[PDB]
This record gives structure tokens, C-alpha cells and sequence, in this order.
């Protein structure tokens, strides 16, 4: 009579499953994106006798770090990572976090930042001077060359950190920006530290790797399994109904 | 459904991109016209399960989820690069190099 | 005891857990 | 103090190129269909969830 | 009650009517325009809430006109253009509407079979009386 | 979504190329000037680790 | 008053003015 129960959790699940894929393709165009994967998990409830009812509830792993695909814009300040490339930004809450999005921007006080958030570099946020333009070499060297100023006085004003993620350690915050997991920040400390093994390309900017071929797949294997269970309930449902009439006289 | 609610979000962003190509190539023969390009932001997760323990002398994947919530544009820049000259001959027409405006 | 048979001892809770640690 | 020059009896054109607008557009449209498509099999479940 | 599950549905089947009968509405509206008056069109909305007597049935209070900029086409040849020479064209999204449509029948469909279920279960009820 | 952007790249370049060899020949009259070419290079190569 | 009540008067009648007179 409880089958109905793990047939709906497993259609609860298959939803939830569903609504995953669905993020992942509707924003399948932001610049650095990372695809959410997920997979059904068993759990077998047991005891005393006859361990049948295992029932599911959906899981997703961190992610799949594939580089995402480049495209070129030609614009001075569009950075592109490594295969496992960072770069670290503070959050809103203080905190430092990581992204791929290269889409970089300068205020009008001379504040580099990401989409919302500021770059950090040596010590705190990186500043440039007021209106000069800015050339990011392959390492991460900040130039600026002040407009009118003949071309013979480019300056390095700074330099972005960079850290290097493999990828089964960090996960997805509440608001996009991957942070390290708890054994692995306790054992590489809180706060990484930069490496010169990564390099960036100038002009070229990142976009995000969601399969198609994988979201469609998932979304017939989804149908199916939800149409099935379906099928289980009503099945089960009127089973019972007819059975409840045995207390009858 | 946050499905439905999900690709509405997805189906919106798309037509206002389209919308921005569209205005891009109406004005291809506009004097002095700078190029847009939109950029989106995805909207701030979900948590439901926080993940359990790990590498406890086992090598199971990660137990925690999170849905999303869907895409939004968030920004549409201009890029203020340098376009070509055409040449008209005529005596009041002025062409700026570098980066100024007319007040 | 066999199934559907009468004991004198209550069954011990069910747990279903996630992922033992 | 970096202001730029002038030409006189020159205008300076759009800077738009058509092959980023054409690559987009084929990007666009066949993210479009793809959203429908999902949201196609979502309206199916809940179609064949209804008619429990 | 007992008997208030076929006031809920029934005002539940009543919203849902009404807010699909909004939504065909703007979609017939979509590209019209200089109403009565004179006056633009502008798209519509409802609000749901719910019917604290605890747990309550849903209803609408009013239909809220969209805040949405409307579209402004350059079209000096109308007579409702401005003094630059623009017309004020409603705000109809397109999706939006289709999945409005879309919730509005699964909704309704999910609260006929709640009450299918519910009419049997109350007929099966009376055979005690006897 | 995976060959699109690298032919958009590709004409890009190609697009680059036509513009100088157009520079080269807009002044092939005027006294002084230096002929330009273009030198090419392609982007990072991801890797795909065997198991 | 709300939609669906008893009222002891009818509505007024409806009508769709194509352009206000």
C-alpha cells in the first residue's frame, strides 16, 4: 500500500531533475557559466524484516569544469582562463570567491570590477588611474597608458591574482561564486594563493558548457520516468480502491 | 511549476537579445554609431540538502542539491571603439579621432 | 519472528539515511 | 588632454560588423527552440499528471 | 464542513476562468490600439488571495493595469503621435501569456479530478445512514 | 554551439586579413608607406584527461 | 458585492461601445 509513496517521491525527484536541466538551458548564453549536473540517488529504507522500498531523491555534483567554448570580441579588457583557470573576486559578504566570467569593467573612479563585484589582486581591490586606458597582458599585468600621454610611458599599475581550481572541491554559492569545500580550504588554507602556471588570452571571452545533446537526453529519459511512475500510481491506487470493499458484509 | 516559470525567464532573455541584434543591424548606415552587446547574470540559487560528509574513506560524489532560478539581462554595454571614415566632400562635416563628444 | 506472525518486542525505528558517514 | 582630432569633410561610419549579428541570431534561435521545447515536455507532465 | 471543498473548488475553477479569460483578452489585444477616447491600450493582470475565515478558498480583487513602459513606434502619420511623433503601442507578452494559459489549464484540470474524487468519496459516505 | 563560435572566429580573421590587404592597396600611390601583413595564431587548446 | 452572492436586483445591462458617443 506504500508504493504509491516511493512512486510519487521518485516523480517529486524526477521534477526536481526536470527543473535543473531547465536552468541549465535557459541561461546557456552568460558569459562563464558553469552546467549544474545532477543524478539520481538511491536510499533503501530497511529493518526487522524484507527490505524492499528504496526510494529516490535527486543529487547534484558540483559541476562540470569543461572550458567553456571562446569567442573573439577584440575587446582590450576580455579575459579568457586556462583549463582550470579562476579569478578571484571579493562577495558581497566580504568574502572571496571564485568566477570565469571575464567581462571586466572600470567605473568612472578607476575601480576595476567584475559584473557587481570588485577584482582583488596584490593586497586589496586593484585601482587604475582616473581615465587611462588598460592592456592585460598574458599573466595577468595590469598596464595603463594615460590618454594624450605620448605612447613611450606605459605603466604596470597592478596585477590580478589568480588561483587554480581543479574542480572536485569547490562548490556552487548562493549567488554563482564557487568557493572551496570545507576539507579542502582546511587543507590548502582559507585563502589561496596566486600561481604563475596560469595564463590568460586578451580580447577573447568565455561563454558556458551546456551539452544540448545531454539536456535533450535527459529531458525524453525524464518524461519516460515520470510518465511510468504515473502509470505505477493509478495502477496502485486502483488496486486498493477495489480490495477496500473485502471489510464488507 | 518553477519549470514554466524557469524557460518564461529563458524565452524573455532571448527575445530581448534578439531585439538588441535587431536594433544592431537596423542602424548599420548611422553616422557615428556605437554596437550594443547584451550580457545576463543567472539569478541566486536555491539550497535544499546540504551536502553530507565526504572522503570518509569512501569515494562517493557528492549528496547536496540546489535548482536554480532562471536567467535575467543584466547589463547592455556600448563598445566605444573607432569606426571608419567615409568621405563626403562636404565643406561641414567633421570626423572626431580618439575618445570626445560634442557639448 | 516470521512475517505476520505476533512478537513481544517492538520493531526498532527505520532510518533511510542519506549517505552513512 | 587626450582629446582627439579633426577631419574636416569626414564622417565616421557605425561600427557594426554582420558576422557576430548573423552567429547570434542562429545562436538565438535555436536557444529559443530549445527553451520551447522545454517547456513543451514540462506542460506534457503535467498534462499526464493531471489526467490521473 | 465537509461541504466547504466544493466552495474552494468553485472559487478556485472561478479564478483560474478568470485569469485565463484575462490572458485571451491581452492576447486579442496584442496589436491594438487608440481605444475608446483615444486612450492607449495597456495589459491587465490579476491578483490572487486567499480567504482567511486558516485555510481558504482563492479569489481576485481586482484587475491591476501593467506598469510596463508601453512601446513608443516613430509614426508621425497618426494622429495620436506626440509632438516627437511617436504612438504608444501596448505591452503583450507574447510567452508570458502562452504560459499563463498553460498554468490556468493545468490548474483547472487538477481541481476537476480533486473534485471527481471528492463528489465520490461524499456519495459513498450516505450508505451509513440507513 | 560548438563550431559556431570557432567559424565566427575564423571569418574574424578572415575579415581582418581583407582589411589590411585593402589598406595595403587603398595607398599604393602614396610616397613612403610601408606594406602591412597580419600574423595569425590560434587560441587554447582544452584537454580531455584519459582514464 | 463579491462575485456568485445573491442580489434582489438585476445587473444593468451590458453593452461595448465601439467609439464614445
Amino acid at each position: 500500500d506504500h508504493a504509491i509513496y516511493t512512486a510519487m517521491g521518485a516523480a517529486s525527484q524526477t521534477l526536481n531533475q526536470q527543473a535543473v536541466t531547465a536552468s541549465n538551458l535557459a541561461n546557456a548564453s552568460t558569459p562563464g557559466f558553469r552546467a549544474q549536473l545532477n543524478a539520481l540517488r538511491a536510499v533503501p529504507v530497511d529493518g526487522l524484516s524484507l527490505a524492499t522500498r528504496t526510494l529516490v531523491t535527486a543529487s547534484t555534483p558540483g559541476a562540470d569544469m569543461t572550458p567553456g567554448q571562446l569567442d573573439y570580441t577584440s575587446r582590450p579588457l576580455d579575459v579568457a582562463l586556462q583549463q582550470d583557470g579562476w579569478l578571484v573576486v571579493q562577495a558581497a559578504d566580504g568574502a572571496e570567491g571564485y568566477t570565469r566570467n571575464g567581462n571586466i569593467q572600470v567605473g568612472p573612479t578607476g575601480q576595476l570590477t567584475i559584473q557587481g563585484h570588485p577584482v582583488i589582486g596584490e593586497g586589496g581591490p586593484i585601482t587604475v588611474p582616473e581615465g587611462s586606458e588598460i592592456t592585460i597582458a598574458a599573466d595577468g599585468t595590469i598596464s595603463a597608458l594615460n590618454p594624450g600621454d605620448p605612447p613611450n610611458t606605459v605603466a604596470p599599475v597592478g596585477r590580478l591574482k589568480l588561483v587554480k581550481a581543479e574542480g572536485n572541491e569547490v562548490q556552487r554559492s548562493d549567488d554563482g561564486l564557487f568557493r572551496l569545500t570545507a576539507e579542502a580550504q582546511a587543507e590548502r588554507g582559507a585563502v589561496l594563493a596566486a600561481d604563475p602556471s596560469i595564463r590568460i588570452m586578451s580580447g577573447v571571452l568565455e561563454g558556458s558548457n551546456v551539452k544540448p545533446v545531454e539536456a535533450m537526453t535527459d529531458m525524453i529519459a525524464n518524461a519516460r520516468r515520470f510518465e511510468m511512475q504515473m502509470k505505477v500510481i493509478t495502477s496502485v491506487d486502483e488496486n486498493e480502491g477495489r480490495a477496500n470493499q473485502l471489510l464488507s458484509m | 511549476i518553477s519549470s514554466l516559470w524557469i524557460a518564461k525567464t529563458g524565452l524573455d532573455a532571448q527575445q530581448t537579445n534578439m531585439d538588441v541584434i535587431a536594433n544592431n543591424l537596423a542602424n548599420v548606415s548611422t553616422n557615428g554609431f556605437k554596437r550594443q552587446r547584451a550580457v545576463f547574470e543567472d539569478l541566486l540559487y536555491q539550497t535544499i540538502r546540504q551536502p553530507g560528509a565526504q572522503s570518509s574513506e569512501q569515494t562517493t560524489l557528492p549528496s547536496g542539491l540546489q535548482i536554480g532560478t532562471g536567467v535575467r539581462p543584466v547589463a547592455t554595454e556600448r563598445l566605444h571603439s573607432q569606426g571608419n571614415l567615409s568621405q563626403t566632400n562636404n565643406s561641414k562635416d567633421v570626423a572626431i579621432k580618439g575618445q570626445g563628444f560634442f557639448q | 519472528g516470521v512475517p505476520g506472525a505476533l512478537s513481544n518486542q517492538p520493531a526498532p525505528p527505520n532510518e533511510a539515511p542519506i549517505a552513512t558517514p | 588632454n587626450g582629446a582627439g582630432l579633426l577631419y574636416q569633410g569626414y564622417v565616421e561610419t557605425s561600427n557594426v560588423n554582420v558576422a557576430e549579428e548573423l552567429v547570434n541570431m542562429i545562436q538565438v534561435q535555436r536557444a529559443y527552440e530549445i527553451n520551447s521545447k522545454a517547456v513543451s515536455t514540462t506542460d506534457q507532465m503535467l498534462q499526464k499528471l493531471t489526467q490521473l | 464542513a465537509l461541504l466547504n471543498i466544493f466552495d474552494i473548488a468553485g472559487s478556485a475553477l472561478a479564478a483560474q476562468s478568470k485569469r485565463l479569460n484575462v490572458a485571451a483578452s491581452n492576447l486579442a489585444n496584442a496589436d491594438s490600439v487608440t481605444g475608446p477616447d483615444g486612450q492607449p491600450y495597456r495589459a491587465k493582470q490579476v491578483v490572487f488571495q486567499v480567504d482567511a475565515a486558516a485555510t481558504g478558498g482563492v479569489k481576485v480583487a481586482s484587475v491591476i493595469e501593467s506598469q510596463a513602459p508601453e512601446k513608443l513606434v516613430y509614426e508621425p502619420g497618426n494622429p495620436l503621435a506626440d509632438a516627437n511623433g511617436y504612438v504608444k503601442m501596448p505591452n503583450v507578452d507574447v510567452v508570458g501569456e502562452m504560459v499563463n494559459t498553460m498554468s490556468a489549464s493545468r490548474s483547472y484540470q487538477a481541481n476537476i479530478e480533486v473534485l471527481n474524487t471528492v463528489k465520490s468519496m461524499m456519495l459513498k459516505t450516505l450508505t451509513l445512514g440507513q
